[PDB]
RNA sequence: GCAGUCAAGCGUUCAUAGCGACAUUGCUUUUUGAUUCUUCGAUGUCGGCUCUUCCUAUCAUACCGAAGCAGAAUUCGGUAAGCGUUGGAUUGUUCACCCACUAAUAGGGAACGUGAGCUGGGUUUAGACCGUCGUGAGACAGGUUAGUUUUACCCUACUGAUGAAUGUUACCGCAAUAGUAAUUGAACUUAGUACGAGAGGAACAGUUCAUUCGGAUAAUUGGUUUUUGCGGCUGUCUGAUCA
C-alpha cells in the first residue's frame, strides 16, 4: 500500500542523532577562509547571552512598502568583557587533518584559566604553569626555539584566548578557554601578532562592526527527555485512542524487520550544538561609554540595562553586541559570534541601519516606563520618602 | 516615533508595546497591556478604577 | 487631453493621484511612463509631490484638497506631513482633521466655490473645512450613494456623475453647483466615476481602457 | 494576494478558516457570506485553508436576498477580528469579522462598505479603497 | 496494464509532427484467473486514521529536443525522483462522483506496509424485523437494526543516557565515518514591447513578497496559570470585629 496522501517529512534528517552537546560551548566547525592580504585580525568572539529587547527603527528598503518608514524588531544583547589572549598554537596540514604541533602559553596567566584546569580550584595547590612559567627564567630560549619552530611551519595559526568572567554579573568565576584562528597574511606576522599580544585585551570595537553580518554558534536551551509530538511536530491522534494518545501511530512496515532510523522516536529535546547564520549587528556598545541606550532621535541618557535589570541575568555594565532577531541559546551561555563565512550582496544585508529607540521598560512585567525619572515624573510623589 | 496615551488607563504606550482595538463604529482604542483591555471587555468605567489616571483626575488626586 | 495612464496594472488612478489647480499629489509606487504622462504635459508649472498618506498608497481616496487647501486624516506620520508643507507652497493651508466617520478621499468632492460632502459627518468637522478650504460646505447624496467623492468627480468647468442618476437631481445640482453634469462612465463602463479619472483646468487623467466615446464626451464636457 | 491582485500582501494571521461566516458589510443586499475556499492558499495534509484580511475567499451567502443564493462568488475580506502584526509594531483586531462580495478581477458588486475597513486591504484591493469609508 | 517493430490509411498537399488498421514480439506481477507448494496443537481478516521508506511507467517544478512551434496555450519525447502531490459534500468503503483551491492535485510497493498503534463504520457468532423460497426446522455475496477487541517487565531494532580498561588527571583540538534541506508561486518592472493582418500577447536579468518545509528562540502579542500573588463572592465553622 501506498501512504494515500502523500504529505511532506516531519523533522529534519541533517540534524540527526538528537543527544546532547559535547559542551556548554559549541565549537567553531568552520573558520572564515583566509585571504593573505590584510592586517591580522581575529574570525571569531566569545560573548555571554544576556537576553532580548525591543528596537524601533527605519527600515530603508526601495521597492518595498515600508521605504523610509519606522519598524519595531527584536534583538538580542550578547554581552561582552573584553577577552584575553593567553596563547597560540600552529597547525600542520597533514594527509590527516590539520594536527596540532605545538601550544605556547603566555607567561602570567591569570586565576581564571587557571581555574579552569581544576575540578576543585579550592583543595587544589593551584600549581597549574609554575613549571612552565619557569621557562622565562632564561631569555626565552625555549619559547622562542617553540615559535619559531611555529613560524617554519604551521599552514594555519589559532589563538587561544579567554573570556574575563569576572566583569560578567554571572556567579561562575571560571573563564571559557578557546581557540579564534587568525586572517591576516604572512603567518610569521600572525604569530607575531599573537606574541605582541599576551596577556592584552581584545575588544570588539577591533573585530566587528557596525551593520555587518555574523554568525552565532551556541548551544540550545534544553528541554529534558521528550515526546515524539513536541520533540518532532508529529500529529496527535484521535482523542478515542487507547494507550496513549500523543505517539507515532505506525512505526514501520513489516519490512525492513527493523525500526527504520528515519521514523520519529521519544528522547532528548534541547542542549543542541545549532549554528545560526546571517544576524545582523544594530550596536556595538562600550561599557566606559555612557548612555549606551540612546540615540540620535532618543538623546536622554540611559543604558541599555532595562528598569530591574535584564531577568535572570543582572545588568550589562561592559562592552555589547547588539544583533538582528532571536539567536540560539538562553540566557547566560557562552555564546560564539563568528564572521560570515561569504560575502554576502542580498541588500538585507549592506544595509546601513541606525537605530531611532530602545526599549529599556522591565522584562519582568509589563513594564511602563524607560527610565526611573520618567516614572517619577508621571507617577509623581510616593507615600515614601517625600 | 509617537507615543500615545492609553484609552482606559491613561497610560504611556511605548512602540511595539499593547494592542489596538477598533470599534466597530470606527473608533479606535489603545491599551498598554492586557488589564486594561480585558477590564474594557467587562465594560467597566474606568472613572471608578482606583489606579486609572482618569479616575485621579475625578477625585483630583495628587 | 485626456491621457491614458495605468498605476503598475490599475485602470483607476484618481485611487493614486490627486489633481488640483496648484499642487498634484502622486504615489511613489510606479515606474518612469506613470510619471511620464505628468512630466510631459505639466513639466514646469505646478510641483508633483511624492507621498505617502497614513501609511497607504491609495493617497487620493484618503485625502481631499482644492486650489487653496489639503486635509490628510489623523494617522498621517510627522514626517510625510512635514514632506508636505515643505513641498507645497505658502498657499495651501494643511491641516489634519479629527474625524473617524470616514476618509476624507471618499466624504469630500469639492472645489474653489463649493464643497459637498457625507451625510453623516458632523458640524466640526463642517466648520473646519469652511475654514481651511474657504468653500461652502453643501450636503447631498448623489442618487442613494452616500460616498460623493468615489461617485462624483468635480471640476471647476463642469463634472461627471454617476451613470444610473436621474434626470431631477442632476438639475438640482446644476441649479446649486452652477455647472452642467452629464452621467457618464469610464474604463469600458466601470461604475466608480471619481477614482476613475482626476481632472483639473488643464488636464484630465484617465485609464488607458477609457474607451474613445467616453473620452470625446470627457473632454466635451470639462472643455479642455 | 494572487490573480487579479495589485500589491503583496504582507503576512498577517490566519483568523477565517474553511466553515467561516462572515459578516457582509456593504449595500449590496447579502446580510452573510460563507468561505469555502481561498485563493492563493497551500496544500498542507488535514490543513484548513485559512484566509485573512485582504484575501481573495471563494464565499457562498447564507442569509440575504435570495437572487444571491445558491451561488459560489469571489469575495474579500476588509475586517478581521483575529489580531496580526503590522510591521510599524502595534497587534490591533477588529470588533467582528467581515468581507465584500466582489468579481473575480476586484471589482465591487455593491456601493459602499459599511463599518472601518483594514488598510492591509484598501491598499490592496483598490476597488475597495474607492468604496470605503474609514480605513484603518 | 504498459511498450516496441512492420506499415496500409488519416492528417489541405504529406505513411511515420501527431495518429494508425490488418498482423507480430515482449515487459510487468498494483487486477483477475489457474494451481494448492507452507500454515487448520489458529501468521488477527476490509477500509479510514497515523507515520517512515523505496519504485519509476514523471502530474508539477530544473535544463532541454521535435511540431501541422508566429506570440500565447498545447502535444510528443530526453536526463531525472531532488522536491511536492491538497480542502470538502455522499458512501463503511477500496472504487467513484462532483464543488473548490492549486505550480500540480502522477501512479504504485513494503505479509493486498501498519489492530500488544488506534478506530470497529463493514463483513463474519449468539437477539430481532421484512421480502422471497421451503410443508416444516430453517435458507438467502438480499435489505435493516443492537452487538465483550487481551499481554510487553524478556531478546533484537530504534531513540536518547551512562560506562571498566588502556600510567593518572585535566584542558584545547583534528577528523575518518554516518546523515544533510530547503521549496515553489505571485505582483511590479521589462511591457501593451517582441511576435503578430488583427484578435491577442510572453520571456532573461532586477525588485518586493508569499506557500510548503526546517531550525531556533520569548523582546512584544496571545494561551496556560497552585507565585493559591492580590482583590471579590457564596455556604458553613471559629461568640462578634480582625484574620
Amino acid at each position: 500500500s501506498h501512504r494515500k496522501y502523500e504529505a511532506p517529512r516531519h523533522g529534519h534528517l541533517g540534524f540527526l542523532p538528537r543527544k546532547r552537546a559535547a559542551s556548554i560551548r559549541a565549537r567553531v566547525k568552520a573558520f572564515p577562509k583566509d585571504d593573505r592580504s590584510k592586517p591580522v585580525a581575529l574570525t571569531s568572539f566569545l560573548g555571554y547571552k544576556a537576553g532580548m529587547t525591543t528596537i524601533v527603527r527605519d527600515l530603508d528598503r526601495p521597492g518595498s512598502k515600508f521605504h523610509k518608514r519606522e519598524v519595531v524588531e527584536a534583538v538580542t544583547v550578547v554581552d561582552t568583557p573584553p577577552v584575553v589572549v593567553v596563547g597560540v598554537v600552529g597547525y600542520v596540514e597533514t594527509p590527516r587533518g590539520l594536527r596540532s604541533l605545538t601550544t605556547v602559553w603566555a607567561e602570567h596567566l591569570s586565576d581564571e584559566v587557571k581555574r579552569r584546569f581544576y575540578k576543585n580550584w579550592y583543595k587544589s595547590k593551584k600549581k597549574a604553569f609554575t613549571k612552565y612559567s619557569a621557562k622565562y627564567a632564561q631569555d626565552g630560549a625555549g619559547i622562542e626555539r617553540e615559535l619559531a619552530r611555529i613560524k617554519k611551519y604551521a599552514s594555519v595559526v589559532r589563538v587561544l584566548v579567554h573570556t574575563q568572567i569576572r566583569k560578567t554579573p554571572l556567579a561562575q568565576k571560571k573563564a571559557h578557554l578557546a581557540e579564534i584562528q587568525l586572517n591576516g597574511g604572512s603567518i610569521s606576522e600572525k604569530v607575531d601578532w599573537a606574541r605582541e599580544h599576551f596577556e592584552k585585551t581584545v575588544a570588539v570595537d577591533s573585530v566587528f562592526e557596525q551593520n555587518e553580518m555574523i554568525d552565532a554558534i551556541a548551544v540550545t536551551k534544553g528541554h529534558g527527555f521528550e515526546g515524539v509530538t513536541h520533540r518532532w511536530g508529529t500529529k496527535k491522534l484521535p482523542r478515542k485512542t487507547h494507550r496513549g494518545l500523543r505517539k507515532v501511530a505506525c512505526i514501520g512496515a513489516w519490512h525492513p524487520a527493523h525500526v527504520m532510523w528515519s521514523v520519529a522516536r521519544a528522547g532528548q529535546r534541547g542542549y543542541h550544538s545549532r549554528t545560526s547564520i546571517n544576524h545582523k549587528i544594530y550596536r556595538v556598545g562600550k561599557g566606559d561609554d555612557e548612555a549606551n541606550g540612546a540615540t540620535s532621535f532618543d538623546r536622554t541618557k540611559k543604558t541599555i540595562t532595562p528598569m530591574g535589570g535584564f531577568v535572570h541575568y543582572g545588568e550589562i555594565k561592559n562592552d555589547f553586541i547588539m544583533v538582528k532577531g532571536c539567536i540560539p541559546g538562553n540566557r547566560k551561555r557562552i555564546v560564539t559570534l563568528r564572521k560570515s563565512l561569504y560575502t554576502n550582496t542580498s541588500r538585507k544585508a549592506l544595509e546601513e541601519v541606525s537605530l531611532k529607540w530602545i526599549d529599556t521598560a522591565s522584562k519582568f512585567g509589563k513594564g511602563r516606563f524607560q527610565t526611573p525619572a520618567e516614572k517619577h515624573a508621571f507617577m509623581g510623589t510616593l507615600k515614601k520618602d517625600l | 516615533m509617537k507615543v500615545e496615551i492609553d484609552s482606559f488607563s491613561g497610560a504611556k504606550i511605548y512602540p511595539g508595546r499593547g494592542t489596538l482595538f477598533v470599534r466597530g463604529d470606527s473608533k479606535i482604542f489603545r491599551f498598554q497591556n492586557s488589564k486594561s483591555a480585558s477590564l474594557f471587555k467587562q465594560r467597566k468605567n474606568p472613572r471608578r478604577i482606583a489606579w486609572t489616571v482618569l479616575f485621579r483626575k475625578h477625585h483630583k488626586k495628587g | 487631453m485626456a491621457t491614458r495612464t495605468q498605476f503598475e496594472n490599475s485602470n483607476e488612478i484618481g485611487v493614486f493621484s490627486k489633481l488640483t489647480n496648484t499642487y498634484c499629489l502622486v504615489a511613489v509606487g510606479g515606474s518612469e511612463n506613470f510619471y511620464s504622462a505628468f512630466e510631459a504635459e505639466l513639466g514646469d508649472a505646478i510641483p508633483i509631490v511624492h507621498t505617502t498618506i497614513a501609511g497607504t498608497r491609495i493617497i487620493g481616496r484618503m485625502t481631499a484638497g482644492n486650489r487653496r487647501g489639503l486635509l490628510v486624516p489623523t494617522q498621517t506620520t510627522d514626517q510625510e506631513l512635514q514632506h508636505l508643507r515643505n513641498s507645497l507652497p505658502d498657499s495651501v493651508k494643511i491641516q489634519r482633521v479629527e474625524e473617524r466617520l470616514s476618509a476624507l478621499g471618499n466624504v469630500i468632492c469639492c472645489n474653489d466655490y463649493v464643497a459637498l460632502v457625507h451625510p453623516d459627518i458632523d458640524r466640526e468637522t463642517e466648520e473646519l473645512i469652511s475654514d481651511v478650504l474657504g468653500v461652502e460646505v453643501f450636503r447631498q447624496t448623489i442618487s442613494g450613494n452616500i460616498l460623493v467623492g468615489s461617485y462624483c468627480s468635480l471640476s471647476n468647468q463642469g463634472g461627471l456623475v454617476h451613470p444610473q442618476t436621474s434626470v431631477q437631481d442632476q438639475e438640482e445640482l446644476s441649479s446649486l453647483l452652477q455647472v452642467p453634469l452629464v452621467a457618464g462612465t469610464v474604463n469600458r463602463g466601470s461604475s466608480v466615476v471619481g477614482a476613475g479619472m482626476v481632472v483639473n483646468d488643464y488636464l484630465a487623467v484617465t485609464g488607458l481602457d477609457t474607451t474613445a466615446p467616453e473620452l470625446s464626451v470627457i473632454e466635451s464636457i470639462f472643455r479642455l | 494576494s494572487g490573480n487579479g491582485a495589485q500589491g503583496t500582501k504582507f503576512r498577517i494571521s490566519l483568523g477565517l478558516p474553511v466553515g467561516a461566516i462572515m459578516n457582509c458589510a456593504d449595500n449590496s443586499g447579502a446580510r452573510n457570506l460563507y468561505i469555502i475556499a481561498v485563493k492563493g492558499s497551500g496544500s498542507r495534509l488535514n490543513r484548513l485553508p485559512a484566509a485573512s484580511l485582504g484575501d481573495m475567499v471563494m464565499a457562498t451567502v447564507k442569509k440575504g436576498k435570495p437572487e444571491l443564493r445558491k451561488k459560489v462568488m469571489p469575495a474579500i475580506v476588509v475586517r478581521q477580528a483575529k489580531s496580526w502584526r503590522r510591521r510599524d509594531g502595534v497587534f490591533l483586531y477588529f470588533e467582528d469579522n467581515a468581507g465584500v462580495i466582489a468579481n473575480p478581477k476586484g471589482e465591487m458588486k455593491g456601493s459602499a462598505i459599511t463599518g472601518p475597513v483594514g488598510k492591509e486591504c484598501a491598499d490592496l484591493w483598490p476597488r475597495v479603497a474607492s468604496n470605503s469609508g474609514v480605513v484603518v
